[PDB]
């Protein structure tokens, strides 16, 4: 149905504090990363750098985003990722890198 | 879903006849409407196409000018008008809808027109 | 008060509208109608194996939560409201670096009809890449593709279809094409399914 | 403790869009800049790079707090709220300010109005290059700034006592030229909108191929040694 | 205009045997070729849209496969009520239809 | 006086609905353009492009921004451009374009 999902999302994302990562007091959270490479453009010995483009995916378990009403797999619009928690991972060796923005941000 | 057409039509040469398929169960302004005519035991043949929203109509060059397709959006019905009928024009006429990769998923009952 | 009516109609239209949920989340699937109008087939570069294109990308889907009843029957809305309602994402599988233009304002028009049928066009300049086979150089003939699909939506949720007859969808301007070496020949379309 | 009260009192009933003294005599912005370094100058592109520390001051009757605190410094987090004058460089081709760690901006509000606003910049300007005067060639590279949206009736610039400084002239990275002089002028320019007061600071430069033509003529003249050899 | 060629014109097979049909397209039609099933004195139904995709409510014994020009409708375990006319139709451009294949049991 | 202009602007920008162009139901609005080319930097034959820097002005007539108290030429700050209506105007052929940001966005 369409009415249940609205109120379910509204009560999930209300009172959800973004500053606290899940399981704040207790054990660590398991973040599992998965990479799918699309192309490695160029390799330049002048600058000693190579450019790759990859589909980066990472899935973790968060109890606060749990619902028991609908059996479906909710697929939210990419605007909602600004409100949820996201594990910050940086690439220790990069010079320039950007998330593509063809029509919207690609996440 | 279900497409309903008119009954049989018997008309003498030199007279215009108007065939109609009345849609039901879906709004016509979503998809196009086709018209396929089938002579006795031959391959299907395309007559014309109408778009209810805009109004653009394109016809098979061998039939262009002979048949005019108009639609009444408020009554949810597509109309086919035949003019300049000849003896060899006797064939069955079908109403069609577009859907799922341009495949004509639903077809009407089929109207029989005999000119003599 | 000519605007007091329209402001009421256009605030009631957005009341209780959650932009995070695509239309018909548990009901029938949505169907996005697509079209393309190439302004200028940009300069193909032999070194990088890339080619530039400049399209007026268009989309048209049926959203039932937006219908209303009014005097205009067609709303030529500004470029700002386009971000408050749902808009399907569409990336280019082989785009190295695409840019959407905002010359003086974002170049996105939104036309909400009375039935609920939308039109949401953009303007893009795309540096897509294409593999080349130079075994027949210089007498070779290429086929540089452009593959735009959905993202985050499986086949059971969002399905693309060409707006008009597929032979006439991808339209190219008469004088817009500019190429030094090559010479544009024709367009070809084909829909498939890719699993990831 | 009390400084928060003073700021909340200043910001209550304060409107950002309107410059001070909108109905009466125009505001008088004093200007003073400090040149840090002058980037590489090339004759082909006809342009050069500069790196300055722009600083400008103006009275403002609405920021007139009364307390024992004489002066309050402020971080750059405050610049967005209070009024700030638009000032662009007509000669600029590509100008960018610096935000290496945070936005580089400063704000100082004295006791009776008199805001102070300074910020780092980096400018690329077109320098009219002429070369016939060589060996006596003296290029002049202009840098002229002025308001954008305000006519002469609404804003007026003016320099301070010295208002221009330089430092570390040895490490300015420019090779083909050499810094010599520095001057300052004020003008009035008429455009489509009206009359704009156009400040202008432009400083002179002097010059100090010929090392490459010699190896060609040398080989030419040297190939002739063949002729006087016996057949 | 695009012309569709279909072969064989008419063939008969026994019960429970593999059956192969073919529809040749002169011009280019990239995977927009549909297959219709017309029983005698009824309305033509739909079997395959696109290529190798089955319309809903259709038995699994019908399979398709296609390319730029070649196309093939291969019936599996042909039942008793699978005697009708099969029409190959393309919609890459203004739609045209093939000559039609007539299938009879033996 | 200060407060007169303050309250006049405050009542101009109260209830102003940016989503609708002036006279949304009636005749079209007349937008008059005016270009002032500053300088044409470079002209190339390899890329077939040329860069120009210009002053772009345009003026229309908006019946909602009308006031009869103050006879002055109100010149607001460049922030109000986000709250007023401005006609969209794109260049049919431009590979890269931007708006100079020396100290504030120049408009
Ligand atoms: C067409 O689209 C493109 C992109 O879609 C548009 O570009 C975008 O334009 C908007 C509009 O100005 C910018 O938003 C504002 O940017 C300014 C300045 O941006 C500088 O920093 C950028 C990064 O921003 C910060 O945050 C990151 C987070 O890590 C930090 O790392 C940084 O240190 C920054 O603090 C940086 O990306 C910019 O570089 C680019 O832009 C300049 C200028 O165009 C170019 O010259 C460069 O070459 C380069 O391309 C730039 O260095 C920010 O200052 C704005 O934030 C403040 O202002 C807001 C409005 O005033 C306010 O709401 C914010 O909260 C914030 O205010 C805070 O700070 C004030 C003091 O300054 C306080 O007073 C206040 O209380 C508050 O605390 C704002 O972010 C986008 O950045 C810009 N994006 C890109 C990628 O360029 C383009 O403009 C569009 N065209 C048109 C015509 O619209
Ligand atoms: C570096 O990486 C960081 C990682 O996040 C990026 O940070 C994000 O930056 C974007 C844009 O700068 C932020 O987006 C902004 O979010 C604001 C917060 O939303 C509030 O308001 C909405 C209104 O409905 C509420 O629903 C919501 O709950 C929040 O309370 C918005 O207000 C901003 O809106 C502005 O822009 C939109 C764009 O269309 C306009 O429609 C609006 O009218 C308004 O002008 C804006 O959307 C985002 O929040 C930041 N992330 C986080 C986690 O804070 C940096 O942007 C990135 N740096 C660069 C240079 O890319
Ligand atoms: C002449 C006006 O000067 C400024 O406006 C200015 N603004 C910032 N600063 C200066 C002084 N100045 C030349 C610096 O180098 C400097 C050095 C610092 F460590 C801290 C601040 C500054
Ligand atoms: C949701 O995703 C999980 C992950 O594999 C899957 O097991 C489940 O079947 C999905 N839900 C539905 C309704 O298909
Ligand atoms: C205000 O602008 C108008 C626009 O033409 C101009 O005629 C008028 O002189 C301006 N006001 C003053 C006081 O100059």
């Amino acid at each position: 149905n369409m009415s249940l999902v609205k109120e379910t999302v509204d009560r999930l994302l209300k009172g959800y504090d973004i500053r606290l990562r899940p399981d704040f007091g207790g054990p660590p959270v398991a973040v599992g990363m998965n990479i799918d490479i699309a192309s490695i453009d160029m390799v330049s010995e002048v600058n000693m750098d190579y450019t790759l483009t990859m589909y980066f995916q990472q899935a973790w378990r968060d109890k606060r985003l749990s619902y028991n009403v609908i059996p479906l797999n909710l697929t939210l619009d990419n605007r909602v990722a600004d409100q949820l928690w996201v594990p910050d991972t940086y690439f220790l060796n990069d010079k320039k890198s950007f998330v593509h923005g063809v029509t919207v941000k690609n996440r | 879903v279900q497409l309903q057409q008119s009954g049989a039509e018997l008309v003498k040469p030199g007279a215009s006849v108007k065939l109609s398929c009345t849609a039901s169960g879906f709004n016509i302004k979503d998809t196009y409407m086709y018209w396929v005519k089938q002579r006795p035991e031959q391959g299907l043949e395309w007559i014309g196409r109408i778009d209810p929203a805009n109004g653009d109509t394109k016809y098979d060059p061998k039939f262009q000018g002979k048949a005019t397709i108009t639609t009444d959006t408020f009554s949810n019905t597509a109309y086919l008008q035949l003019s300049s009928l000849t003896s060899e024009d006797t064939a069955v006429y079908y109403c069609a809808r577009k859907g799922l990769r341009w495949a004509m998923d639903y077809w009407g009952q089929g109207t029989s027109v005999t000119v003599s | 008060d000519n605007t007091t009516v329209f402001t009421r109609i256009l605030d009631r239209l957005l009341d209780g509208y959650d932009n995070r949920l695509r239309p018909g989340l548990g009901e029938r699937v949505t169907e996005v109608k697509t079209d393309i109008f190439v302004t200028s087939f940009g300069p193909v570069s032999d070194h990088d194996m890339e080619y530039t294109i400049d399209v007026f990308f268009r989309q048209s889907w049926k959203d039932e939560r937006l219908k209303f009843k009014g005097p205009m029957t067609v709303l030529r809305l500004n470029n700002l409201m386009a971000s408050k309602i749902w808009t399907p994402d569409t990336f280019f599988h082989n785009g190295k670096k695409s840019v959407a233009h905002n010359m003086t304002m974002p170049n996105k028009l939104l036309r909400i009809t009375e039935d609920g049928t939308l039109l949401y066009t953009m303007r893009l300049t795309v540096r897509a890449e294409c593999p080349m086979h130079l075994e027949d150089f210089p007498m070779d003939a290429h086929a540089c593709p452009l593959k735009f699909g959905s993202y985050a939506y499986t086949r059971a949720e969002v399905v693309y279809e060409w707006t008009r007859e597929p032979a006439r969808s991808v339209v190219v301007a008469e004088d817009g094409s500019r190429l030094n070496q090559y010479d544009l020949l024709g367009q070809t379309v084909d829909s498939g399914i890719v699993q990831s | 403790g009390d400084v928060t009260v003073i700021l909340n009192n200043l910001l209550e009933g304060y409107d950002n869009k309107l410059r001070p003294d909108i109905g009466v005599k125009p505001t008088l912005i004093h200007t003073d800049m400090y040149v840090n370094s002058i980037g590489p100058v090339n004759a082909i592109n006809m342009e050069y790079t500069i790196d300055i520390f722009f600083a400008q001051t103006w009275y403002d009757r609405r920021l007139k707090f009364n307390s024992t605190i004489k002066v309050l410094r402020l971080n750059s987090n405050m610049v967005g709220k209070i009024w700030i004058p638009d000032t662009f460089f007509r000669n600029s081709k590509k100008a960018d300010a610096h935000w290496i760690t945070t936005p580089n901006r400063m704000l100082r509000i004295w006791n009776d109005g008199r805001v102070l606003y300074t910020l780092r910049l980096t400018i690329d300007a077109e320098c009219q290059l002429q070369l016939h005067n060589f060996p006596m060639d003296e290029h002049s590279c202009p840098l002229e700034f002025s308001s954008y949206g305000y006519p002469r009736e609404e804003i007026v610039y003016q320099w301070k006592r010295s208002s221009v400084e330089v430092g570390d002239t040895r490490s300015w990275r420019l090779y083909q030229f050499s810094f010599v002089g520095l001057r300052n002028t004020t003008e009035v320019v008429k455009t489509t909108s009206g009359d704009y007061v156009v400040m202008s600071v432009y400083f002179d430069l002097s010059r100090r191929t010929i090392q490459t033509y010699i190896p060609c003529t040398l080989i030419v003249v040297l190939s002739w040694v063949s002729f006087w050899i016996n057949k | 205009n695009i012309v569709m060629t279909q072969s064989p014109k008419s063939m008969s097979m026994s019960v429970g045997e593999r059956v192969t049909l073919s529809c040749k397209a002169s011009e280019y039609v990239g995977t927009y070729v549909s297959w219709y099933q017309q029983k005698p004195e009824q309305s033509p139904k739909l079997l395959i849209y696109g290529a190798s995709n089955r319309y809903t409510g259709v038995p699994d014994r019908f399979t398709g496969s296609g390319s730029a020009t070649d196309f093939t409708l291969t019936i599996g375990s042909v039942q008793a009520e699978d005697l009708a006319d099969y029409h190959c139709g393309q919609s890459y451009s203004y739609p045209t239809f093939g000559a039609g294949t007539k299938l009879e049991l033996k």
